[PDB]
């Protein structure tokens, strides 16, 4: 079999079932669509079994970075010495682009607590810190709420489900700031210090929060382990191409019709994605321009791209671009796509931590670069001077915010020169 | 028993766990360029003018903060390494006051020594550059801020060395400042010593200012009498006039301080 | 404000008068409790917050409250206050609008959503009308990219915005009204407009699909 | 009844301005007693 084409998620098959918030949120109606049941046998297989669900399935980070979640949660099954050992949900959803974990955290608040416990019995964690952006304030409250019937219930807590392990769910909210989002400086943030990522090694999984073993852990990919349990790894595993498994949340913004997030199989073609789903794009497919198919962190590609292009980890890559958070941002042929990247960069340019030096003076620089471009006050020489820097930057800095400011740059100058090109040929004539 | 091997640019040395990539090369007298590392406080991490090159691995490791690993061939001087350091300088220069001739730090400056040791020659900034405001944190250490290069030499050792956490930074991103937020006096009987670890002419000596470039000052190390430490020190003379006094290391006593009352 | 230094001035001083109201002693003792003890510093952030929420902006003499009770050096908690940009240094409007402009946004037309705010209520960016009940700015994603142009309002999104709806909304606030928030086009959360393409069959209740061996 | 028409997440229209940190004090009594370090804290 091996199903070589993909997409056509079946409703049964879906694990985020009440995405849009047409049943009840609340822990008696989470029941009724499966959550928090049979967790107790879940939680007496043990961490090892746990971990080989996780595995099998290949779930893969969902954060952005797209590791193998299963390796990753595996260095925190390790004998403890005198610390305390954490888990910590990523509920900052920052990314332009990005809305996916905001559904979670206030229509299926119970999946995301489920998670945290099954996956800090994993990683031998006493507690599961909750990290919430500041601006979900709504949001925040929700997940609050549910933690509370959960808490009356003895779904967490002291003997969590009954099966005699002590669990706390905290929930921390941010102050305003996309670089906490990285997972080195939400642990920073969380300790009462500035959101400004750490270098590593130290590796969270042996120096994270409070100077204790810790695992960062993206909300959608902590709200799918239970389910991952429940069902098997290999009906996870069942999805998309290899090394590219499972379900994946969807945000279509931009210049579509009907902008939505929606769940999809992963693998699935991005135009059949956008088309079915979304609307299609404003105008039809032929008024396609570009496409930043993982929120602003990625390089845009074209239209010619589009055609063909697959909706996974390996597929984007092989695009020159990556999945991202898979939040598909559509930008129409009246878009100047000039302008649309310039923002971008002062998006980046605004969230710099300024711990260091490459990101601090590079990303503000390539700001005021972009800024010129977008009138065409310039000459054509600083295109390429413009790929340097962004070289410079890239792999340089110390977390990856730097990385994510110079790729939108390179995309843009890597399909759309002689649109650059152009706009500086107006400005000189007008000039001159 | 304990130390591993490792080569830098080939050549075999025997470290102790925990050693760094920078200490490791020290051991074959390779000098890494280094901005907001300093031995005496804590690893820090973000001027990244210590990346170097590490065979058969893609990304440059920073050499101040990196634990070397058993086997690991440090390339201090490949290409790779070389583009690191010349990407580097270039940003901390975009910003930087075209100050020299009326800096105090000028002719021991090290943004200007490491800039003509390991950046390019000339510069591809085409914009206006950042401007900050100036503090005032006592009548001995004269702030001029826009020559900050933001590698928080101060921040630490008046929070490790000082014991006073007056010092930090306010703002985010390129104009992320170095101060104390409120109109404070950095008074201490140390607050001195942050003008010798500040690598740049934005914390320079108040009773200094003006008064003598390094190259004409002769060095006469000697000892201080204002208390019983001894602590040693340089006395700079110019045509037969004190000029300034500096610290001088000495580990069993001083270190490489000296109080407000000696300098 | 914009400047991240801060001169003294008869309305903001150490001496400015504040401090916590005895409920909010209570909350903060459940806040700290969040935290190993000897880690007391982790509740800056909320505390800090939590001393906002009960004054509206956070005065000198605020952060130096939140610095005696937590035990934490005053400079550190002035780093944090001017690193985040949730923190009000300088007083604000009753109502601070929110307008969202990174790009999502922007290719959705959130610019008419920020001229029609400038026109209904007379200032421009970052000003505070001469009511002292409206203040403006733009800010970065807030999250709700597929809900464009959106708006936020103190905690609360207003989405799917068009030039009407945001006047409507503004003119509901100075007649003293809560309007709901949610999008105002027709759909109630982040569903594609018109209809549904998933989750049209019921779910399915506990057990489903459950492997076998538990 | 299964209702896919309406929507359920309205909760959040009456939620005030201490709603998150009420809650946090009303869950104080559910937690585990927190580690510790051995000292008050890292100055001490
Ligand atoms: C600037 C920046 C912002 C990030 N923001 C988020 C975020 O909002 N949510 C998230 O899950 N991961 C974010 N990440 C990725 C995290 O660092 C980390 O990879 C993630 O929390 C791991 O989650 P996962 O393994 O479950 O995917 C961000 C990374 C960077 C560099
Ligand atoms: S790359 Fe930017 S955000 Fe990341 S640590 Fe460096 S300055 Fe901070
Ligand atoms: S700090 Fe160094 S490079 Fe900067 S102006 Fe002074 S002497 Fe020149
Ligand atoms: S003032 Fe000097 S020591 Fe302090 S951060 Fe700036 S350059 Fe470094
Ligand atoms: S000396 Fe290593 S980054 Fe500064
Ligand atoms: S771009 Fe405005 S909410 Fe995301
Ligand atoms: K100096």
């Amino acid at each position: 079999p091996k199903k070589t084409s993909f997409g056509s998620l079946k409703d049964e098959d879906r694990i985020f079932t009440n995405l849009y918030g047409r049943h009840d949120w609340r822990l008696k109606g989470a029941q009724s669509r499966g959550d928090w049941y049979k967790t107790k046998e879940i939680l007496l297989k043990g961490p090892d079994w746990i971990l080989g669900e996780v595995k099998t399935s290949g779930l893969r980070g969902r954060g952005g970075a797209g590791f193998p979640t299963g390796l990753k949660w595996s260095f925190m099954n390790k004998p403890s010495d005198g610390r305390p050992k954490y888990l910590v949900v990523n509920a900052d959803e920052g990314e332009p682009g990005t809305c996916k974990d905001r559904e979670i955290i206030r229509h299926d608040p119970h999946k995301l607590v489920e998670g945290c416990l099954v996956g800090g019995r994993a990683m031998g964690a006493r507690a599961a810190y909750i990290y919430i952006r500041g601006e979900f304030y709504n949001e925040a409250s929700n997940l609050q709420v549910a933690i509370r019937e959960a808490y009356e219930a003895g779904l967490i807590g002291k003997n969590a489900c009954g099966s005699g392990y002590d669990f706390d769910v905290f929930v921390v909210r941010g102050a305003g700031a996309y670089i906490c989002g990285e997972e080195t400086a939400l642990i920073e943030s969380i300790e009462g210090k500035q959101g400004k990522p750490r270098l590593k090694p130290p590796f969270p999984a042996d120096v994270g929060v409070f100077g204790c073993p810790t695992t960062v852990a993206n909300v959608e990919t902590v709200a799918v382990s239970p389910t991952i349990c429940r069902r098997g790894g290999a009906w996870f595993a069942s999805f998309g191409r290899e090394r590219n498994s499972g379900t994946k949340l969807f945000n279509i913004s931009g210049h579509v019709n009907n902008p939505c997030t929606v769940e999809e199989e992963m693998s699935v073609p991005l135009k059949e994605l956008i088309e079915k789903h979304a609307g299609g794009v404003t105008g039809g497919w032929d008024n396609l321009l570009a496409v930043i198919p993982g929120g602003s962190s990625t390089p845009l590609i074209p239209k010619s791209v589009c055609e063909t292009v697959l909706m996974d980890f390996d597929a984007l890559i092989q695009a020159q671009t990556g999945l991202g958070t898979a939040a598909v941002i559509v930008m129409d042929r009246s878009t100047d796509i000039v302008k649309a990247i310039a923002r971008l960069i002062e998006f980046y340019k605004h969230e710099s931590c300024g711990q260091c030096t490459p990101c601090r003076e590079g990303v503000d620089w390539m700001n005021k670069v972009m800024a010129r471009f977008v009138r065409g006050d310039a000459r054509p020489a600083e295109i390429d001077s413009l790929w340097e820097i962004s070289k410079q930057i890239e792999g340089h800095t110390i977390c990856a915010l730097g990385d994510g400011a110079a790729w939108p740059v390179q995309g843009l100058i890597r399909h759309f020169r002689p649109e650059l090109e152009e706009r500086m040929q107006q400005f000189a004539q007008q000039h001159q | 028993s304990n130390l591993i091997e490792v080569f830098v640019d080939g050549q075999s040395v025997m470290v102790e766990p925990g050693t760094t990539v920078l200490q490791a090369c020290e051991k074959v007298g390779m000098q890494i360029p280094r901005f907001c590392y300093h031995e005496r406080l804590s690893v820090a991490g973000n001027c990244r003018m210590c990346l170097v090159e590490i065979e058969k691995a893609p990304k440059v490791v920073a050499a101040c903060a990196m634990p070397v690993m058993k086997g690991w061939n440090i390339l201090t001087n490949s290409e790779k390494t070389k583009k690191a350091r010349e990407g580097v300088m270039e940003f901390l220069l975009a910003n930087h006051p075209l100050d020299c001739p009326i800096c105090d730090q000028g002719g021991e400056c090290d943004l200007q020594d490491q800039s003509m040791m390991f950046g390019s020659d000339r510069s591809r900034f085409l914009e206006g550059k950042r401007a900050v405001e100036d503090k005032n944190i006592g009548p001995l250490v004269k702030t001029i801020m826009t020559r900050c290069i933001q590698c928080t030499r101060c921040i630490r050792f008046a929070s490790e060395i000082a014991g006073v956490d007056d010092l930090g930074t306010t703002g985010r991103g390129n104009d992320m400042q170095v101060g104390t937020y409120i109109e404070k006096m950095f008074m201490s009987e140390l607050s001195g010593n942050i003008i010798d670890i500040c690598p740049v002419g934005a914390l320079t000596s108040k009773p200094y200012a003006f008064t003598a470039r390094p190259w004409e000052t002769r060095k006469t190390e000697s000892i201080d009498v204002m208390d019983a430490v001894g602590s040693n020190i340089v006395v700079s003379t110019r045509t037969g006039e004190v000029m300034r006094i500096l610290p001088r290391m000495h580990e069993d006593i001083n270190e490489e301080w000296i109080s407000d009352k000696t300098r | 404000g914009a400047l991240f230094v801060h001169r003294d001035t008869p309305e903001n001083n150490p001496e400015t008068p504040f401090d916590f109201t005895p409920e909010n002693y209570k909350r903060i003792e459940a806040i700290v409790k969040n935290y190993p003890e000897g880690h007391k510093a982790a509740a800056v952030l909320p505390v800090l917050d939590l001393a906002q929420r009960q004054n509206g902006w956070l005065p000198i003499s605020a952060m130096n409250k939140v610095a005696e009770i937590l035990q934490v050096p005053p400079m550190r908690v002035y780093e944090v206050a001017t690193f985040y940009t949730m923190y009000n240094r300088k007083p604000v409007g009753k109502y601070h609008i929110q307008v969202c402009t990174t790009t999502p946004c922007m290719l959705r037309n959130s610019d008419s959503i920020l001229e029609a705010i400038q026109k209904k209520l007379g200032i421009k960016v970052g000003e505070t009308t001469p009511d002292k009940l409206f203040t403006l700015i733009e800010v970065e994603c807030l999250g709700a990219c597929v809900n464009a142009p959106m708006v936020q309002i103190n905690d609360n999104y207003y989405e799917d915005l068009t030039p009407k709806d945001i006047e409507e909304i503004i003119d509901e606030l100075k007649a003293g009204k809560i309007p709901k928030p949610g999008p105002r086009s027709g759909r109630f959360s982040c569903e594609p407009a018109g209809g549904l393409t998933s989750l049209t069959e019921p779910p399915k209740g506990p057990g489903f699909g459950v492997q076998a061996g538990l | 009844p299964f209702d896919n028409t309406t929507y359920k997440n309205l909760q959040h229209h009456d939620y005030s301005t201490y709603t998150f940190l009420d809650l946090n004090l009303d869950l104080s009594k559910f937690r585990m007693p927190q580690p510790s370090s051995g000292r008050e804290s890292p100055r001490h």
